[PDB]
């Protein structure tokens, strides 16, 4: 489980 | 057969830490289409931004950026729960197509990149070099990003568990918990691995009724 | 300066899924110190096996075991959520010291184990050629465990959640949920990826109303 | 965050 940032 | 056309660098996206996360290893031979699938990292996330990379480093910032563009539309959930298809894709042609799916929605984003896109043979071999000549710094962010990462689900996942727990928490424990959390999300804010260890530790010695609870609570 | 003494294989532990997960990479000069922090992958879980490896494989079962511990008195807690500190040290005579900790309790084993343990030169050789000859191979046990991995968090994840949700949730909605619930921990007990992912899909697309209250639950 | 089984 990896997890993406809101740019 | 005398030749084989490859990926001279890794190719992937940046990921929560702002580590590089590979989803096309170097010296791959094309065609090839891998994916793997990612979620959000903070509660109630619209979008995520997928950071495309080309690189041997660990830190997301030491690789070329072949571009970014975002996947709105996410619904409302618990950090981690969406779900996220990546896909990288590299045609015959060698371009190289990105695409990033909410499983829930459906709903597609992509990037294309064409095949010159990237860095030139010469950048090819300064990162190479760059890589070898910095394994260990790298190895060293790779461990903190874990930490600094095992710290923040430690201090989410806990906040939750105390709410969840409410009035079944004595008063004692609760104090202790929650001044521990305060230090933890300080500690996640710096660059010091011992430090977040230290509070991670300190959260774990007095979170044990916390624990129990919680455990309680859904078996 | 004209030798140096490094570790011809890769030294880790088996996490879950059966996967080989490095502490000590292949070519580490000795002496060397390395640790990283691992958790519990059941709720109330009161003990954890540490499982010493040697090899370049992904697979655990395809790599040197070197021995096996447990380090128990783990107290209740969901799963995640414990801190078990390994350390792998090698000193200076070659002898390599595995150590877990609870840094709840602070309760810790080791097992030691003889630099003349392990594999041989000519099976350190059929060790790095089985590796090279498969390498894809090991990328798709990868991606898979990656998968089941996923998959697991999603159910148990869920389970929790609907719980937690009780009344909130529609009758319709619960029911649609809980089909899918029990198609994906079906389907967990196989070794099939695209089944995994189909029904963590299905789950995805019938979830966004629990996914809604449990984020406004702790929002 | 890696986890383990109990043997």
């Amino acid at each position: 489980n990896r997890l993406l940032l809101t740019g | 057969v005398l030749l084989l056309d490859v990926t001279p660098l890794s190719l992937g996206i940046e990921t929560m830490g702002g580590v590089m996360t590979t989803l096309i290893a170097k010296n791959t031979t094309i065609p090839t289409k891998h994916s793997q699938v990612f979620s959000t990292a903070e509660d109630n996330q619209s979008a995520v931004t997928i950071h495309v990379l080309q690189g041997e480093r660990k830190r997301a910032a030491d690789n070329k950026s072949l571009g970014q563009f975002n996947l709105d539309g996410i619904n409302p959930a618990p950090r981690g729960m969406p779900q996220i298809e990546v896909t990288f894709d590299i045609d015959a042609d060698g371009i190289l197509h990105v695409s990033a799916k909410d499983k829930n929605s459906g709903k597609e984003q992509k990037i294309t990149i064409k095949a010159s896109s990237g860095l030139n043979e010469d950048e090819i071999q300064k990162m190479v070099r760059d890589a070898e000549a910095n394994a260990e710094a790298d190895r060293k962010f790779d461990e903190l990003v874990q930490t600094r990462n095992q710290g923040d689900h430690l201090l989410h996942s806990t906040r939750k568990q105390v709410e969840e727990a409410g009035d079944k928490l004595p008063a004692d424990d609760k104090t202790a918990i929650e001044s521990a959390l305060t230090a933890l999300e300080t500690a996640l804010k710096g660059e010091d691995k011992a430090a977040i260890e230290a509070k991670m530790q300190e959260l774990a010695q007095v979170s044990q009724k916390l624990m129990e609870i919680a455990q309680q609570q859904h078996a």
